């Protein structure tokens, strides 16, 4: 029927290109047909497409060509649109719009044989223009249109046509065949040499592309094609001053085609300017040339030139060094990667003052872990470095004193690399006399501690380390050894000397299971005790806190349940309810909230646990139906909750079909074996029958799984400290703070808010940004987000509250990490 | 076979998104979205306050559009995008830039459905249009609360329920974000291009910039094939006269003239408003708090910036500072400060620290001119306000204007003085007027005025000028005529009209390269022959001199019988016919007759007397 409505609004106007237009502009930019009517729709749309206005005849072309792409590209549609195109060659973008048409419907959906692909490459092939018409088009149409596994006679007669703006559609196509296999031709290189002048733009930056995938697809059938191509894609990147697209994609085709097999001869000339067949530079003048976009590919294809081949390292190292003072942000940090990338079989005498001065020029705080991962890695010629890198670390500590562990871990694979080259700087170290044995350094001092612990890791290997010791560094290593044990190793100083929570769980489980069949306050106090035995267990042990914390929360749940069920209300008279007289009237809430945190906080559960968790909810839903029942005095609100009540029973057991007849005797079972005859009566025997149905119903067992936590921690960033009072104003912003890391979350990016608590009654809960999320430690986060702090003056510096919080579907909060307070900032 | 024809998807008159296309060049004139649409919802602000929170309900069970004097949206302001569907992006090669205002939609068509191709800009709007959308992301990023408005947007049968000034635009895609991908991912695009520059794109047709004077780089670019005339206009003023004043000593025989940029407000004088805002500043800087005036960034403000600054020679004693809130600020400071080569011959470009532009702004930096380019932390120094703030800012919804007029929305005390008049009065001050300030719109634009554009037309002598909008109709609100004068007719086009007017049916290209031949004499057409074999290679025939005419003209029979008499032939017998003439020649029994516009000859089986007259009578008349 959606054919009908566009029939109708194209025939109730009929205007000239006004009607039909608008048609086609409310048909393409509103929703997708997604069914089965689609055929009607598009032959409805092709049966007024032979008419005047060539514009809206391109415009319904394309709309439907937008529609059939929703599996609607059935035999009959690219049939019927074979049979238009065939005459509709009028207009030149009526041709190029078919094309289109033929290509969505024929190279989206069907991408088979049997004139699914080779009838419309043939059609598009027959289909040729005079000047511009469909050449750019009917090229890409035979792009995606491969034949078979054997077509290249008519690119190759066409990549000399009129239109240099055509050269690069075949050129594309071409790659398009390329990524397909098809077995490439290697005479194309030839033709190829044709492409490499043509005084044109986005030729060239295809060409060296071209020239790339011919010289690796294999170098035979020709010297013999190795070091040969690299010496035009020299020549042709030493001109990057006259384009800044061209050059770039260049030298990232070169990167792959270092691949080859890099004769020498070719390869340790082009590092120079004057060469030693290779007559181009691009190397050493390819670096100071223009924008740094073309650097960055340079110096990939550097690295990656370096990687494979073992050589030619010696003398790029230090091209690699003395390219630092750049004074942009972008080539320092790609600079340390490059490093990082290629620290194997390399040395370091002098270029090390080049590279370790990027962390006193401004602050890099992303940058500075990469400096200290690179200067670890490396290895060191002489002393002199290492004595250079000890001072500079204890500078940077002394200076910034908030990345020790960074240090440390530094030091300790500095330590661990070559331990040799520290052996002749022990006694110049720390400070140490013949004949003194005074000046005792400070114990907490994080500038000796440092020395001390990359003296121990150097210690592995070493003959005789403890014979240039002092009195005190042995039972400074005794201290360090016994307290940290992944920066200090073992040693053999002469001073010194030398399932059961799985199997507990599961018998407190099956105790919890099994024991049921007792007095009420024989099971309230058995759950309490269990409850308190898996929250100790949580909280002694680590890995399997997780299971351990959702059975200890599903057990409180089942605890308040069974408290709830046990209320003196029912004892008493009922249409009183004086107050304070149900526990469950505030017991349902927080029952509702240990449900959504069972359900929402933890990572890896089962369907199972869902439908459990699922089947509590409703349960919990409907003791307080019973509790706001039992209150309620008028009878027409029972009719509205009630129906709602049944409402969401019936949309659990719609959603809910598999696993019913697995679970015995429950409650849901019981519901909806009843629900029939339940509604037939009124309400209020409808909830005296829920009642009485719902106190010895069952207890569901909840299967056990690999379930985590998802808690955050308390970072140094904004966290308890002292006053601190910041200088700020009442009108503006106060100040700006940095929020804590993340650890077990499930995709942390929009599910957690960041929630202010002023102490006014007003709380602020700012969104997250999907920016800042990092990702580095797949199971662990880090959230650095700035919030924005803003009140009157307060005349005092009381306090603030700063806490992160969840999102649900609809609305929900979760608290995960420890309440931590702000500073004061007194406005 | 096609011809030029703009296909327009936008019905702004300040801006504009034409597509003037052709036979092979296929050029697209600047792009833009609409700017001043995104204000009907809430605006964007850090540390909600409760007075902007507590509202009036939704209508009929919504929950999501907010009332509080009028209709709001409280989600993402749901930037507009023009339709662009009817034109596909694959077959599109430059995208054309204006006076670093048409890019705030630029990389929404760049890397999200085709345009593979290259791009020609000059520096100066390319990075004050880069500062601008920095700006517009970092005001947008603060607080990046969720989409909540993707409901009202479709089933529009009920959409024009709610009150007007809200159902009167569609929803057809809208794209709310950038994500900070597209817009740094499509600016490596831009080449180098001067004014007047040979680029020669496509090997066929040439464009070549203008520089018009209105601000800081308003170049009007004329692409034009061989033979033809296209000529854009984005923005021109004849009034300051600083930014290199636009030159009318190239379009004289234009062909379309596409006038895009106007002014909408004749009645108000420039003057005349710069010193009734100076008054009013004054007036206000004299007794109450401070001042805020909401402008753009840099650009239009500059003209303000001189005369507030050679304002202070006057009633207004000293201790008035002022502060310039923007996170591009100082990029933008030093941008005006390295950009001097722009501007006039010798009025403005002196070099001798007499810009008058630029350098008046850092002369007077000095005495009393602080920057502070944050507002994260920066006041705590001194804190009274007796100044005057100029936040940038896209609109009124995006920028921290609203957080300081939530700070200190008091009336009688602070000024809601604007700059730029591409808004409205009831909605852009919608959620703001439960107040009691003045709010004065002093609208300070000059673009291309009526009585401007009036001389231009007369001194230019246009035929066939195409109007952008429908506002041949006089304006709302007013009674005048407000109208531009033409002579053939007046054109028209709206959100989807592909009005074809032009036909270059390729006048004159030829190619000529190394042309040499004959020449044969006539009254005033010396014809000659041509050469095959044109060899092109790039939009170019050259068809050069190296490896069937037709015939025309009558054949005199008395010359015919002359030269066969001194040629060697005899026996020639000749009559005359009611209009033809009969000649008998007795070798081989030769018949021929001559009539008006006719010959025919006849003989017997003989084939060198047949070339041999073939010969004689052929070289009688003039090859074609």
């Amino acid at each position: 029927p959606s054919k009908s409505a566009a029939l109708h609004i194209d025939l109730c106007k009929a205007t000239s290109p006004a009607d039909a237009l608008q048609y086609l502009l409310q048909f393409a930019r509103k929703p997708v047909e997604a069914e089965s009517v689609e055929g009607v729709v598009r032959i409805l749309l092709e049966h007024y497409y032979k008419e005047n206005d060539p514009s809206v005849r391109l415009k319904i072309a394309s709309l439907l060509g937008l529609l059939s792409k929703t599996a609607g590209f059935s035999p009959d549609c690219i049939m019927d649109d074979a049979i238009n195109i065939l005459q509709n060659e009028k207009s030149h973008q009526v041709l190029a719009q078919l094309l289109d048409t033929l290509l969505a419907i024929g190279t989206k959906l069907p991408e088979n044989q049997a004139i699914q692909m080779r009838l419309v490459d043939v059609a598009c092939k027959h289909l040729t223009d005079t000047s511009h018409g469909v050449r750019n088009k009917c090229l890409q149409l035979l792009g995606n249109l491969g034949s078979l596994e054997k077509v290249q006679k008519i690119i190759g007669d066409y990549f000399s046509d009129q239109d240099p703006r055509v050269r690069t559609a075949a050129i594309k196509a071409m790659l398009q065949l390329h990524e397909r296999g098809l077995k490439l031709h290697q005479t194309i290189y030839n033709q190829a040499c044709k492409l490499l002048s043509d005084d044109y733009e986005q030729v060239r930056s295809a060409a060296v592309q071209l020239i790339w995938v011919v010289s690796q697809l294999y170098p035979e059938s020709i010297m013999v094609s190795d070091g040969s191509w690299v010496v035009r894609v020299q020549a042709a990147k030493l001109l990057g001053s006259m384009e800044q697209v061209s050059s770039h994609f260049l030298e990232q085709t070169l990167d792959k085609k270092l691949m080859s097999d890099l004769r020498r001869k070719r390869t340790a000339h082009e590092r120079a300017k004057e060469l030693y067949s290779g007559a181009c530079g691009a190397f050493v003048h390819g670096l100071e040339d223009e924008m740094y976009e073309v650097r960055i590919a340079a110096v990939e294809a550097l690295c990656m030139l370096a990687q494979s081949s073992p050589s030619f390292a010696e003398k790029c190292l230090d091209f690699l060094v003395d390219m630092f003072n750049d004074e942009i942000e972008e080539v320092r940090l790609q600079s340390i990667h490059t490093m990082r990338k290629i620290s194997n079989n390399i040395t370091l005498r002098e270029d090390q003052l080049d590279t370790v001065l990027a962390v006193l020029e401004d602050s890099s705080r992303d940058i500075r872990e990469a400096l200290h991962e690179l200067l670890c890695c490396t290895n060191v010629s002489t002393k002199e470095g290492i004595h250079l890198a000890l001072v500079e670390l204890l500078k940077n500590l002394t200076k910034y004193p908030t990345d020790r562990d960074s240090i440390w871990k530094c030091l300790k694979f500095l330590g661990s690399r070559h331990p040799t080259l520290v052996l002749p700087l022990v006694p110049e170290l720390l400070s140490t006399h013949p004949f003194f044995d005074t000046a005792e350094p400070d114990m907490d001092d994080p500038a000796y501690i440092a020395v001390l612990v990359l003296i121990f890791n150097a210690a592995k290997t070493c003959p005789t380390m403890p014979a240039l010791f002092s009195d005190h560094t042995f039972r400074h290593y005794a201290y360090l050894r016994d307290s940290l044990s992944h920066l200090v190793p073992a040693l053999r100083l002469p001073g010194r000397k030398l399932d059961p929570s799985q199997q507990f769980l599961q018998q407190s489980l099956e105790r919890v299971y099994s024991l049921q069949h007792l007095d009420p306050q024989g099971a309230q106090e058995l759950l309490e005790f269990t409850i308190r035995d898996l929250q100790r267990l949580g909280e002694l042990q680590s890995e399997l806190a997780g299971v351990a914390d959702f059975s200890a929360t599903y057990l409180r749940c089942q605890l308040l349940l069974i408290k709830a069920l046990q209320e003196k209300l029912w004892n008493v008279a009922a249409p009183l309810y004086l107050k304070q007289s149900d526990l469950a009237s505030a017991a349902a809430k927080q029952i509702m909230e240990e449900t959504y945190k069972m359900e929402f906080m933890y990572s890896g559960v089962e369907n199972k646990q869902v439908v459990i968790i699922h089947h509590m909810r409703l349960q919990a839903k409907a003791l307080q139906l019973i509790v706001t029942a039992r209150t309620t005095r008028g009878l027409d609100p029972l009719f509205g909750m009630c129906e709602k009540f049944l409402q969401e029973v019936d949309f659990f057991q719609r959603y809910f079909i598999a696993d019913l007849p697995h679970l015995q005797d429950s409650f849901v079972d019981k519901l909806l074996d009843l629900m029939p005859r339940l509604m037939t009566s009124k309400p209020a025997e409808v909830v005296k029958i829920l009642q009485t149905m719902l106190r010895q119903s069952a207890f569901l067992h909840l299967p056990l799984p690999e379930q985590i936590h998802k808690a955050s921690a308390t970072i140094i960033e904004p966290a308890g400290e002292s006053d601190n009072p910041l200088r700020f104003t009442s009108g503006l912003v106060v100040a700006l703070d940095v929020d804590a890391t993340l650890e077990h979350v499930q995709d942390p990016q929009n599910t957690v808010k960041v929630q202010v608590l002023y102490p006014d009654g007003q709380a602020q809960m700012i969104h997250p940004k999907p920016a800042d999320f990092r990702n580095p430690g797949p199971g662990r986060h880090r959230l650095i987000t700035q919030v924005y702090l803003s009140h009157t003056a307060w005349t005092e510096a009381c306090q603030v509250e700063v806490r992160l919080l969840l999102a649900y579907n609809s609305s929900a909060r979760i608290p995960k990490c420890p309440w931590m307070e702000g500073g004061e900032m007194s406005p | 076979c096609l011809s030029g024809h703009p296909t327009l998807p936008c019905n702004v008159l300040k801006f504009k998104s034409t597509t003037i296309m052709l036979d092979c060049g296929l050029d697209m004139t600047s792009t833009l979205n609409f700017l001043p649409l995104p204000l009907v919802q809430s605006p964007r602000l850090s540390n909600l306050p409760g007075w902007s929170l507590k509202d009036g309900n939704a209508f009929l069970d919504k929950e999501l559009k907010e009332c509080s004097g009028h209709v709001f949206v409280d989600s993402v302001p749901e930037f507009c995008l023009p339709e662009t569907e009817l034109i596909d992006l694959s077959t599109v090669d430059v995208i054309l830039i204006s006076n670093y205002h048409c890019m705030m939609a630029l990389p929404y068509i760049t890397e999200h459905t085709g345009f593979t191709g290259t791009v020609y800009a000059t520096e100066p709007t390319v990075q004050i249009g880069r500062l601008l959308m920095e700006e517009l992301v970092n005001f947008i990023e603060r607080v990046p609360k969720a989409q909540s408005a993707s409901l009202w947007k479709n089933k529009d049968i009920q959409r024009l329920l709610p009150s007007p000034l809200k159902d009167a635009v569609e929803v057809s895609t809208w794209r709310r974000c950038y994500t900070m991908q597209e817009v740094n991912s499509a600016l490596s695009k831009i080449q180098l291009v001067g004014y007047s520059q040979k680029i020669e794109l496509f090997g066929a047709v040439q464009v070549t910039p203008l520089s018009s004077g209105y601000a800081l780089g308003s170049s009007n670019w004329i692409i034009q094939s061989h033979y033809e005339k296209v000529s854009y206009v984005s923005g021109s003023s004849l009034l300051t006269t600083h930014p290199q004043p636009m030159d009318q000593a190239s379009l004289k025989n234009s062909d379309v003239l596409v006038l895009t940029g106007l002014t909408q407000i004749p009645t108000a004088n420039p003057d005349g408003m710069v010193g009734e805002f100076c008054s009013n500043l004054a007036l206000t800087v004299r007794n109450g708090g401070n001042v805020l005036v909401p402008c753009y960034p840099s650009g239009v403000i500059y003209d303000l910036l001189e005369c507030l600054y050679q304002y202070i020679d006057s009633a207004g004693l000293s201790s008035v500072p002022l502060y310039f809130i923007s996170p591009v600020a100082n990029s933008s400071l030093e941008f005006s400060q390295i950009f001097a080569e722009w501007l006039c011959h010798n009025k403005q470009s002196k070099v001798y620290l007499p810009e008058p532009p630029f350098p008046h702004a850092e002369l007077i930096q000095t005495n009393k001119l602080k920057h502070y380019p944050s507002i994260h932390g920066d006041f705590s120094n001194d804190f009274r306000q007796p100044c005057v703030v100029f936040t940038g800012h896209p609109s009124l919804r995006f920028g921290d204007v609203v957080h300081f007029m939530e700070l200190w929305g008091k009336s009688s005390l602070n000024t809601v003085i604007f700059t730029e008049p591409d808004f409205s009065y009831l909605e852009a001050l919608a959620p703001y007027q439960p107040l009691a300030m003045k709010c004065i719109y002093c609208p300070i634009d000059t673009r291309l005025n009526f009585i401007q554009v009036s001389k231009l037309l007369k001194e230019v002598q246009p035929l066939h000028v195409v109007c952008p909008e429908q506002y041949t109709q006089p304006p709302p609100a007013q009674s005048h005529r407000m109208d531009l004068m033409i002579d053939c007719q007046p054109p028209a086009m709206s959100y989807r009209r592909a009005e074809v007017l032009a036909l270059p049916f390729k006048r004159r290209y030829e190619k000529i390269e190394i042309m040499p031949e004959l020449a044969d004499s006539l009254v005033p057409m010396e014809i000659k022959p041509g050469i095959s074999l044109a060899t092109v290679s790039a939009v170019l025939h050259t068809k050069d001199n190296k490896h069937k005419p037709l015939l025309s003209g009558s054949i005199p029979v008395e010359q015919f019988v002359q030269t066969l008499e001194k040629h060697g032939f005899s026996d020639i017998k000749v009559e005359d016919t009611a209009k033809g003439h009969i000649v008998l020649l007795q070798e081989a029994e030769t018949l021929i007759q001559i009539e008006e516009d006719s010959t025919h000859i006849i003989c017997d089986n003989d084939e060198m007397l047949r070339v041999r007259l073939r010969d004689l009578v052929l070289k009688f008349l003039q090859k074609f």
